[PDB]
């Protein structure tokens, strides 16, 4: 159907930047263990809470 | 290959090239084909060389 | 699109829009610690290691490096090390055989996946078997990328 | 007069090794005359950046 | 308070020693075991010790 | 977080195409448009507890 | 402060968000991802048996 | 780098007049305008795409690897 | 193989389309923007001809 | 006491059992059962994330100094107090001879593992009464060049007593002295590039050098008695054979070596000059 | 075949020390065997 407003509307420059999904998403339970204070270690790379 | 391009880059760019398409429906859907691994009856092999000459 | 999101046209990703590559490199390298014999980068074995991880080490080859252009999953292993101690009752004591491993071969992060390409190896300032690696990853655009 | 002096060219190309690598601006003393971001690591994303 | 506080505690004469688990080896995952800040400062201590006692 | 606001409890519905998703009313209580800002989830265990989030 | 007042936890994620119109206030969006990682412990009842059952 | 196949605005075949839209310049010493025209791209949507494509594989295949 | 275009854009045919209806705004189901006329500020559609002002 | 845990499957029992470590968990499960044995692992990894001792013995060194938030009428006091507990222990001599060599070896400008070799060197034996001090240089002396080549690196007896006058014979008997603790206890091929990096040659002829080497090692013509010197003029045959003006005066100022035992070679490799070229 | 080094199209062979620094060629940086076994792809 017909729109009933009217729509600014054309080409235009973006770009990307480099904070992607796939090193942001995280999860954990019942993983590993630090010695000095037997709490969830830090860090996404070793599995981290 | 050889080439200054990789290789799944040069997959998507073959990807787009058309073909000719008449006598499609005589052929059937790998999906609803009995076989396994594009039979003639429901796919079509390409071959492509070049050379550094 | 509320408050600065984005409605994107899936068939435009489809078409090749903001496709892009990932490279990531490692670095690795031996040591001596003796009685002056080095490490070695060897494929394991069944028998070959201490603790060893769930790798599935079939990846890699005689020289204990991976050959290039093949796929890798996440928790898969590239390098291989061997402990050079040398005097400490080197492969009877205290362990199998299973010789002198205590292996800290290093996995990929076990997340990404790709493929490995272009795998270099040339001795360091003191001469010494060092070795780096690169792994390539195409990432498509998915919903949750900051643009 | 030459034993002494190649130990000491190993003084000064560790010590500029040291600077540099590090970015504690100093001698081998703990952070004395100490401001630490001049050895920053280069910026290898985009051209323009 | 007498039964827990006199000053003659207030000065140290015989000194506890903390446990393994507080100053704990980290085994550093090459050849050491990674021995920490508080087993070394003890280390120090007991050398300080047997070297004034061997003194005096 | 600032105030008694920011904690929320809901119920689920599973989506997939892997992120979060929410309702655009409770926004500006939570003070975060969508520049890419983080949540932080937890799931309680024993039902004494998943009861008391119910019902607060 | 950092052990005992704060601390890390279990049964945790973190994501970024997106808006939709459709979820009323009390659910919320979750990717199916972390509801494969993440738990819940139930209990054994003549209630609960058979859907139990199915889903082991 | 390579000129792109498939206008992401139309989607029609793009490329074939693209060393024909490079041999209109210098043996022809002929302004872009009318060559565009000639050239036969009657919307905008794919004009612009050889309009700011900027090659980059002359730059890169002009290295003498193995 | 096969292929369809709902799923992926390489078996699309189409890849252009052109739609028009009411040229003229007789059955008036959207006004246009202006700022201080409606004709002046539009151009005239080029299926204009085949339907009477 | 035996100090042993040994970790077994209370309903397998078929061995030592055939177990498996879930490092993403930090669990241990029998993997015929699939049973868990134990929980909460200890990283083996995040400690080397997070942060010499063979060599400074089992008593650790300590250096001590100066901060920010102290006081320099105090830490003069501290520097003059560092030297308080030195005599206390052998590892301020042994840290001396560290010192030293490392001043020698980064003078020859020898890497780590030549350093640290040498370290282990002076390490093994540091007391005899078969090294009974002799002037306490021998001893390192001997010690670098043990490190040096079995760190598969030769080094020349005429480097050698460039950087420390030993006399060249203490030095002979302290070598021999170590050779037999090193053995109780328990290859100039590389030369070649050291003297044509002195010398700046391309390979061939460096790869013909040791070609002809090998022959004259294999065949006969021992021929100057340390055969370093028919190495040397291996070397010399071979850039006479091509056409590169490195005259005989010019390579004996420049290897200090003797030009009679260079004419000498020339004439028993004139004789034999018919089996030593490939191409 | 299993090294390269250089600009040399050549299947040098090479497998233990038998100088590693390039004879027809002149580098010492060892480029490693390009593979001959059949990879796997996948163009979804
Ligand atoms: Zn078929
Ligand atoms: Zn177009
Ligand atoms: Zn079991
Ligand atoms: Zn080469």
């Amino acid at each position: 159907k017909k729109l009933m407003a009217q729509i600014f509307f054309g080409p235009t420059y973006y770009q990307r930047l480099r904070h992607m999904v796939d090193d942001k998403i995280h999860a954990r339970a019942r993983g590993p263990m630090q010695v000095l204070t037997r709490q969830p270690v830090e860090g996404r790379s070793r599995d981290g809470g | 290959n050889t080439t200054v391009l990789a290789d799944e880059f040069i997959a998507h760019r073959l990807g787009l090239i058309p073909l000719q398409s008449m006598d499609i429906e005589q052929l059937e859907y790998s999906r609803d084909c009995f076989c396994e691994d594009h039979c003639d009856k429901c796919s079509v092999v390409l071959t492509l060389q070049a050379f550094g000459e | 699109n509320q408050e600065d999101s984005m409605i994107m046209n899936q068939s435009s990703i489809d078409r090749g829009l903001f496709r892009s590559l990932f490279f990531r490199s490692y670095m690795d390298q031996e040591k001596k610690y003796g009685m002056s014999i080095t490490e070695t980068f060897e494929k394991p074995q069944r028998t070959n290691t201490l603790r060893m991880k769930h790798g599935t080490y079939d990846k890699l080859d005689d020289d204990g490096l991976i050959a290039p252009g093949v796929r890798v999953s996440g928790e898969d292993v590239i390098i291989g090390k061997t402990t050079p101690i040398s005097p400490d009752e080197e492969e009877l004591g205290q362990r199998t055989a299973y010789h002198s491993k205590r292996d800290a071969s290093t996995p990929l992060r076990s997340t990404e996946n790709g493929i490995v390409d272009q795998v270099l190896v040339t001795t360091n300032q003191d001469g010494l078997k060092f070795v780096k690696v690169r792994v390539r990853t195409t990432k498509i655009p998915q919903i949750g990328d900051k643009f | 007069f030459n034993m002494k002096l190649a130990i000491n060219a190993k003084t000064i190309t560790s010590g500029l090794k040291y600077a540099l690598a590090t970015g504690n601006w100093g001698e081998q003393k703990k952070a004395m005359s100490s401001r630490a971001g001049v050895s920053q690591v280069l910026n290898r994303y985009t051209y323009s950046s | 308070n007498e039964v827990f506080s006199r000053p003659e505690w207030m000065i140290l004469t015989c000194l506890p020693v903390p446990p393994p688990p507080v100053r704990p080896s980290i085994s550093f995952n090459e050849s050491q075991r990674g021995e920490d800040d508080l087993t070394f400062k003890l280390a120090d201590i007991l050398k300080a010790n047997i070297s004034l006692e061997t003194l005096e | 977080s600032l105030h008694k606001m920011s904690m929320m409890a809901h119920r689920v519905k599973v989506i997939p195409y892997s992120t979060f998703r929410l309702n655009l009313s409770v926004t500006s209580p939570y003070n975060a448009d969508f520049d890419g800002d983080e949540m932080n989830l937890h799931v309680p265990q024993s039902e004494e507890t998943r009861a008391e989030l119910s019902q607060l | 402060r950092g052990n005992l007042m704060g601390k890390r936890v279990d049964f945790s994620a973190r994501t970024v968000i997106s808006g939709d119109p459709n979820l009323e206030l009390d659910q919320v969006g979750v990717p199916k991802s972390i509801a494969k990682t993440l738990t819940y412990p139930e209990v054994v009842t003549p209630y609960n048996i058979d859907r139990l059952t199915q889903l082991v | 780098m390579i000129v792109p196949v498939r206008c992401f605005s139309c989607g029609k075949v793009v490329g074939d007049k693209w060393e024909s839209y490079l041999n209109l310049l210098q043996e022809d010493e002929l302004d872009e305008g009318t060559a565009l025209s000639r050239l036969g791209l009657k919307r905008y949507c794919c004009r612009r795409m050889i309009l700011t494509h900027v090659d980059l594989i002359e730059k890169f295949l002009r290295y003498n690897p193995l | 193989k096969k292929g369809i275009a709902k799923e992926h854009a390489k078996w699309g045919p189409a890849a252009a389309i052109e739609f028009e209806y009411d040229p003229w705004n007789k059955l008036k189901h959207t006004d246009y923007w202006y700022e201080q006329d409606s004709a002046k500020e539009w151009p005239q559609s080029k299926n204009c001809e085949y339907e009477d002002p | 006491p035996n100090l042993n845990i040994v970790l077994t499957c209370p309903e397998c029992k078929v061995y030592p059992p055939k177990i498996v470590e879930r490092f993403s968990e930090g669990d241990v499960v029998c993997a015929l059962c699939g049973l868990v044995l134990s929980d909460k692992l200890v990283d083996t990894r995040s400690e080397w994330r997070t942060f010499n001792p063979l060599l400074d013995g089992n008593n650790l060194s300590t250096r001590i100094g100066k901060g920010e938030t102290t006081d320099m009428r105090f830490t003069k006091e501290l520097n003059k107090a560092q030297g308080k507990n030195v005599m206390d222990k052998k590892d301020n001599e042994v840290q001396a001879a560290f010192a030293k060599i490392t001043m020698l070896c980064d003078a020859a400008e020898l890497p780590k593992i030549v350093k640290d070799c040498a370290k282990e060197a002076y390490k093994l034996c540091h007391d005899e009464k078969t090294l009974k001090g002799k002037s306490m240089e021998s001893i390192m002396a001997a010690s670098i060049l043990i490190g040096c080549r079995r760190a598969e690196v030769a080094r020349t007896f005429k480097e050698i007593q460039s950087l420390i006058h030993v006399k060249t014979k203490e030095f002979g008997k302290t070598l021999n002295i170590m050779k037999n603790i090193l053995r109780g206890k328990s290859q100039n091929l590389t030369y070649i590039p050291r003297f044509c990096s002195h010398l700046g040659l391309p390979m061939q002829v460096t790869t013909s050098a040791e070609y002809t080497a090998k022959k004259c090692k294999e065949i006969k013509e021992i021929a100057g008695k340390s055969p370093i010197t028919i190495a040397v003029v291996s070397i010399y045959l071979n850039i006479l054979l091509f056409q590169i003006p490195i005259t005989a005066a010019k390579v004996g100022q420049t290897l200090q070596v003797t030009e009679g035992t260079i004419k000498s070679g020339y004439k028993i490799l004139y004789e034999h000059r018919d089996k030593l070229v490939d191409p | 075949l299993k090294y390269i080094c250089a600009e040399c199209s050549s299947k040098l062979s090479l497998s233990r020390t038998d100088a590693v620094r390039c004879k027809d060629c002149g580098h010492r940086i060892l480029l490693k065997a390009r593979t001959k076994r059949l990879v796997q792809f996948e163009a979804r």
